[PDB]
């Protein structure tokens, strides 16, 4: 697993651990396992799924960002 | 045929090889090593006149 | 009897060249719609369409060499 | 004197050797069979560069001082610089042998490239018409027994190396298990490992020789071949273009002489 | 007559070469088409159009010898 | 004798380019495939489903010239 | 023969290789037409036009060869 | 006479135009397959398990025509 | 005879190669110098300017192979 | 006689192409290889180790190949 | 008679091969000259000092091949 | 004889296609050093490292045909 | 001279293929680095050195391949 | 061509020319460059020491 988090400028939308995530990437769908090599790309606005440890799959929803 | 024809023409072709490096090869050559010296001047009395 | 024989080289030097201009012109467009299908998963149906549409000229002139190679082989041979 | 163009470009070929085994100088037109047959053109002169290297260093080494250097020693201290500042970014270990050596290969190739810009018939004009003897050619790199003996050396140091810094321990690990590491391989890595090796000095010294042999050979053809005012206009753009050749083999051999070094004896 | 067997040998080679140079060509070309259809699918029948417009010169001169080789695989030979 | 060798040697020009053809052609076709699998290890299922189809475009042609080749070397002789 | 009909086989060597040459050499640059119009969905006149621009410049040369061939054929053979 | 060394041509042919069809197709693929790795190094045995699949069909062709060529020069 | 009758395959030699070295290097050059237009529309001319430079130096070669082909076809034979 | 030339240019064949793929394949692999350890010289060994598992594979065939040019120039000789 | 062909026949092949190897190469280089400048324009004749610098190693062998190949067409007729 | 008139081709065939295969190997596999280079100097000791510790294994079948080729070249012909 | 006519196309077919191999490889090579280049100019010389130090392997075979043409061109023949 | 034993020659005449400038001149030069270095290095240096 990897420590992800969601910011804002505003406040803060999620910190914790993860097993993978699969993001809308602007140029196209992308999914990050641990180890993913170092990686910059916006995102689209629209849902992510996160998987939390032990498999609890979760649905954020981003108006945009950078990845 | 002539041989003497031969030196003639590679005489020609010779100093016109010259000619363009003598003008646009040595210069630079020369101008690094002024280059050179001029940074070992600064080099040493940069540190002899820390010495003061 | 060697007018016989050399048919079958023509056919040869038919066959091999049309084979190896489509399977190298259909991977490689083959390739471009695997990795636009692996990012917009969605649209998979949407550019499959368009894959065949478009593959379909490139299979127009290795078919016309296939043709006239079965033509030589068989039909003349 | 009836040099005919297809004549006059095939004597050019010719060096002016010695029988080893009877004093005599081989003509040109019969070629003694044997392996004692000594090419004086390219040994002599070579060795002339040999000594005008070490008579053109040895001449400062003594004088400098540290202050502010003169002219000449400003251009030596730069040629110092390009090669230790070279030597020092891929050899580690401090063994004196390296660092001197590159020295020597670098400027002894480069003043072996360097005599064929002068003319070519011009030296051969002299040492036939005064010294009357059958044949001259003056570009010591163009003759591949100097090249291969140059490559057989290094091979002899790189060979050397392997022993000293690893021993035969490791270097029979090397050549056995490289580069799959397991048994079910072995028997074909020992023959890849000896081409490998075997085809350094082959490279090293044929690269360099079919450089300035090929630009040998075309101021060979030109000057006997066009009007003869014309030569200039195919033989200078060549030329022009053959002084960036001659010193990039001296940089590529020297460099690649390192290379390999340090890779064996590292 | 030992020297039909050399028409047959100069058709096939120029519609293999024809043949090959046309597939490569037109997979190239419409690979790139569906990079960017993939990428602008709102855009795919404006490319599309184009697509159409340039293809005509990968081919157009492969054609020629194709042609040239039904010409004399049947007229001449 | 005379009548059969050279046959020998039009079967090779066929198996021989046919067998370039494929293996490249699939060679980059699959490719592709594991660039997008990199990408979205998720879809690595429906991918490869969707590789085996146009795979089979690919090998169309060489599938051709690898029988017809075989017709020479076995059926012909 | 040899006077009559080799001269049909260098023709049709030189309208294979130029047959070959317009196809890729215009593949290539049409895709990359094609993704920067991808790129610029409001330059497409302005880029084509260029296209066709460097389109002649290329298919210059390989048009020798279009006409030497036919010429070869017909008023050489 | 002729039957014996045209054979062995015959043979090059096709086991040649296989070393190149086998070693620039696996070229390519395994290219792909390093750099998807250096991506995702951590999924490295799912890559290997679908880049083994994917090879299998790559050497088929070149499989045959090395598998005909041994016979052209031992069996004739 | 045969010699000048098969000169004429040299030509086809000699100059169909220089047709694809012609076509597909500038095919690739060009390709550069649209791309370079799609991204800086305000700077064509200019980039247009130094692709005339370069352009020249690719078909140098070309140039006297062609026209020694042509010096075949028409002095030689 | 040719019985034994030849064999020399079957030789020269099989094992001139047998390099040509050998080295070509494993230069595209090792880029590839080469790019990967730039972006993250940490991975190297891991990279090194499947990039040898894979280049096992390319080699197969060549080395076939390359064996049999021996057979040829030895036993059949 | 048959001597003086091969003398054409191998300044043809010498020679397309040379245009091809110079064209490929420096086109090649050329796409990434022209790349460089329509990414830092105010920097073209630096890089284009280097594109020269470059050439001039590239087309060392090409123009030695292209004499030898004249060689024999004007020195060995 | 003969004998000396086929292996002066047969050797030189060999060794231009090892050539061949040498140069488009290491120009490709250098290419991407170079590129991972100008993307994180100072790594540059480790890139070359292990570039070469690569090209090693590039050049072994190019070097044994070039081996075999000399082989027959002199001490068989 | 069947004999001497079969050298000048055996130099003609060695340094042919070097010189497309050593063209194409430098061409490659230079591109790179000058990619690299216009990345980080103010790297310029450090990769001059690099791109001298490396394009020194991709001449090892080509050279050679000109060291034996020539000379069997000038020592054989 | 014909190797010929220049082959062996030519060797002899290259090492003899390694073992003097390894000795004769390098060290020499080495040093006469060094001193240099170290004449500003430790200029600057002191003159650091001096300003703490």
């Amino acid at each position: 697993t990897y420590h992800l988090d969601v910011v804002s400028a505003e406040q803060q939308m999620f910190s914790g651990l993860v097993e993978k995530i699969q993001v809308t990437g602007s140029e196209g769908e992308l999914g990050i396992y641990p180890g993913h090599a170092p990686l910059l790309t916006a995102i689209k606005p629209g849902m992510i799924r996160i998987v939390k440890q032990h498999g609890h799959e979760e649905f954020i929803y981003l108006s945009g960002g950078i990845l | 045929m002539n041989l003497n024809a031969t030196i003639l023409g590679q005489a020609i072709a010779f100093v016109l090889f010259v000619l363009f490096c003598m003008k646009y090869v040595w210069p630079p050559l020369m101008a690094a090593i002024e280059k050179r010296q001029k940074e070992i001047a600064d080099g040493l009395a940069s540190a002899e006149r820390a010495h003061k | 009897n060697l007018n016989m024989d050399l048919l079958y080289m023509a056919a040869a030097v038919m066959m091999g060249l049309a084979a190896i201009g489509a399977a190298i012109g259909i991977g490689i467009l083959g390739g471009k719609f695997l990795e636009g299908a692996a990012r917009q998963p969605d649209l998979i149906p949407l550019l499959r369409t368009q894959f065949f549409i478009v593959m379909g000229l490139v299979d127009a002139i290795p078919m016309i060499a296939v043709g006239l190679g079965l033509y030589v082989m068989f039909a003349v041979a | 004197e009836n040099m005919t163009p297809q004549d006059y470009i095939g004597h050019h070929l010719n060096n002016l050797q010695l029988d080893l085994r009877t004093f005599s100088l081989v003509d040109p037109q019969n070629p003694p069979a044997t392996f004692w047959t000594i090419n004086i053109d390219s040994m002599f002169f070579s060795v002339v560069l040999g000594l005008l290297f070490l008579v053109l260093f040895r001449s400062v080494a003594k004088k400098a001082t540290s202050g502010v250097p003169g002219k000449f020693q400003t251009a030596i201290e730069l040629v110092i610089g390009f090669v230790n500042g070279s030597v020092k970014d891929m050899y580690h270990g401090k063994s004196k042998l390296i660092a001197p050596l590159a020295l020597t290969i670098f400027v002894w190739v480069f003043l072996m490239n360097l005599m064929d810009l002068l003319p070519i018939d011009l030296l051969p004009y002299i040492a036939e018409h005064v010294l009357g003897l059958p044949a001259l050619r003056v570009v010591p790199s163009a003759d591949v027994n100097v090249t291969l003996s140059m490559a057989l050396g290094v091979f002899i140091l790189i060979l050397f190396y392997s022993i000293k810094m690893k021993g035969i321990g490791g270097f029979t690990k090397e050549l056995t298990l490289q580069p799959f590491n397991h048994w079910a391989f072995i028997p074909v890595n020992l023959i890849l490992e000896g081409v490998s090796l075997l085809s350094k000095p082959v490279s090293l010294g044929l690269r360099l020789f079919g450089n300035m042999y090929a630009g040998e050979l075309i101021f060979i053809l030109i000057a006997g071949l066009l009007p003869w005012w014309s030569q200039w206009i195919l033989n200078v753009p060549w030329a022009i273009f053959h002084i960036l050749i001659i010193t990039l083999q001296a940089f590529i051999f020297m460099v690649l002489t390192i290379v390999y070094l340090s890779m064996a004896s590292e």
